[PDB]
Parts: structure tokens; C-alpha cells; sequence
């Protein structure tokens, strides 16, 4: 995350975190309930094995999940980050408490009418803080606008799909970055906050003119349940 | 603006208009309160929800 604020105790409870072998954090994930974590389908490439962590908002002061079954959207494609979603089942529940919590998963309908059409949601994650830099050892959040349809396509030099949506800044220099792949997009509605997306990619990180690009998840609801079941 | 357009129906969570009328539902995790609008967490830890 590349401005933005500290995730200060309690505050983003839903994000997991994605570690390699050697427990470095490479993705997040949101936490959909006490066996599954939602994340981006191209973060699974990113490493050969790894487990998932939460309730650390601290890299360097200190619960381990190993995963189970990992499901991924049949037609995600490297080529576009269509289909950009993947859910894991973890082998043991995650106990909530202080810092772990899930986040709500809406409705789509209302999703669509309600949530989408506020004025932000909020991103957060454990990625580079600058484009060229290291990963946060802090959890980091930033309220990020949701972007115009339209604008967003104008912006992009990719294409933006109904699988996708953006949000962010065109000049403000404030976005996710890499590492934050795979994390929430939440959107609070009367202090209830409900997954909204997933970070997916974004042609660097807070360049003038971009956006972040984000998996939309009320486009995979019903994809969502049956993967949890 | 009418129903679910009118600040969310009054509904906590979801709003849906059914007949012409506003009916209020609630994410997993909670109830549905009395009055047919509020939710109810029914544990600790609800989704949703900062920790503070
Ligand atoms: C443009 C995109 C890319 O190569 N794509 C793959 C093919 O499909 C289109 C996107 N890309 C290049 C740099 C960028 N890597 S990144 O810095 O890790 C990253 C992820 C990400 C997510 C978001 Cl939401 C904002 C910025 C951002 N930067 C990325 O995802």
C-alpha cells in the first residue's frame, strides 16, 4: 500500500496473508469465514507451497493456517487477469478474536445497488509502501474512490472487464502495489463492512493516469457459495 | 426516492422490495431483529465487524 494509513488494533480484522516457504508474505486474502480465505487466482503462482496467516498487523512481533483445498476459477487467464479469484479451505479453523474476524459477504443485488455505488471502499494489505521498495512489515489500508465505468477503461492501456472494476486516485499518489494482490476491498455500509474486492493488478503503482484494478466480487457470489460448500 | 432507495428502506443490511414494500434481511451470522430491520449478531466475532 503506497500512502494510506496503519490498520490500528482491530481495525481490518479480514485480512489474511499469503507466506512462502520461507514465510515471507507474497498475497493477502480476506477471511470469509473459519475454514475459507478469498484471494486472487494469480497470487497461487506466485509460490509452490504456502500457508496463510492472521491477525499479525506486525511482520516482525507476534496464528499459522496450512491450506487444504485450493479452488480456482476455471477460466482465470494470465493474459487478461480475468476470472482473477481463488477460494482456500483451510485444514483448521481460524479462531476469531481481537484482530481476526471475517468480513461480510453481501447479497449481489444490493451489493450492486448499495455498496458499489458509495463513494470508496478501503484496500488494505502488506504490499510496498513505494513501487520500488521492500514489502510493509505493517498492515496498511487506504479509503480508495470507486472509479466511473467509463473513466476507468479511458485510464487503462489494458482491458478492463465486467469482471473487474477500478478505484483509486488519478493524480493523489495513494494505491496498492505489489504484495497487496489477493487482499480486501471492503466497503462499510452502517458500520458493516462487506467484501466488495479483491486487489488484482494495476500498471505500476500510483502512476498519474492509474488506477488500481479490482476483482469484482459480486460478479462470483453465487461461484463464492458453491466453492464453500 | 421510495422503498430500498429511501436511506436502504431503514434496513441495517440487505433491503429487497417485495409487493411494493421493503423487507430487510441480514448477512450469515446474524438475526433478523423484531422490529424487521435491525440485525442482531448472534456470537462474538460477527462479520463485518472492526474489533475495537
Ligand atoms: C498491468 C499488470 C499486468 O501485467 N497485467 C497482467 C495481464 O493482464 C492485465 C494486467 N501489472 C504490471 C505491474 C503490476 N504489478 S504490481 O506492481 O504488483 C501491482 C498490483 C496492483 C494491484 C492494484 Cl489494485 C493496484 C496497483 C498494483 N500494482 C501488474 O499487475
Amino acid at each position: 500500500i503506497v500512502g494510506g494509513q496503519e490498520c490500528k488494533d482491530g481495525e481490518c480484522p479480514w485480512q489474511a496473508l499469503l507466506i512462502n516457504e520461507e514465510n515471507e508474505g507474497f498475497c493477502g486474502g480476506t477471511i470469509l469465514s473459519e475454514f475459507y480465505i478469498l484471494t486472487a487466482a494469480h497470487c497461487l503462482y506466485q509460490a509452490k507451497r504456502f500457508k496463510v496467516r492472521v491477525g499479525d498487523r506486525n511482520t516482525e512481533q507476534e496464528a499459522v493456517h496450512e491450506v487444504e483445498v485450493v479452488i480456482k476459477h476455471n477460466r482465470f487467464t494470465k493474459e487478461t487477469y480475468d476470472f482473477d479469484i481463488a477460494v482456500l479451505r483451510l485444514k483448521t479453523p481460524i479462531t476469531f478474536r481481537m484482530n481476526v474476524a471475517p468480513a461480510c459477504l453481501p447479497e449481489r443485488d444490493w451489493a450492486e445497488s448499495t455498496l458499489m455505488t458509495q463513494k470508496t471502499g478501503i484496500v488494505s494489505g502488506f504490499g510496498r509502501t513505494h513501487e520500488k521498495g521492500r514489502q510493509s512489515t505493517r498492515l496498511k489500508m487506504l479509503e480508495v474512490p470507486y472509479v466511473d465505468r467509463n473513466s476507468c477503461k479511458l485510464s487503462s492501456s489494458f482491458i478492463i472487464t465486467q469482471n473487474m472494476f477500478c478505484a483509486g486516485y488519478d493524480t493523489k499518489q495513494e494505491d496498492a502495489c505489489q504484495g497487496d494482490s489477493g487482499g480486501p476491498h471492503v466497503t462499510r455500509f452502517k458500520d458493516t463492512y462487506f467484501v466488495t474486492g479483491i486487489v488484482s493488478w494495476g500498471e505500476g503503482c500510483a502512476r498519474k493516469g492509474k488506477y488500481g484494478i479490482y476483482t469484482k466480487v459480486t460478479a462470483f457470489l453465487k461461484w463464492i457459495d458453491r466453492s464453500m460448500k | 426516492r421510495k422503498l430500498c432507495s429511501l436511506d436502504n428502506g431503514d434496513c441495517d443490511q440487505f433491503c429487497h422490495e417485495e409487493q411494493n414494500s421493503v423487507v430487510c434481511s441480514c448477512a450469515r451470522g446474524y438475526t433478523l431483529a423484531d422490529n424487521g430491520k435491525a440485525c442482531i449478531p448472534t456470537g462474538p466475532y460477527p462479520c463485518g465487524k472492526q474489533t475495537l
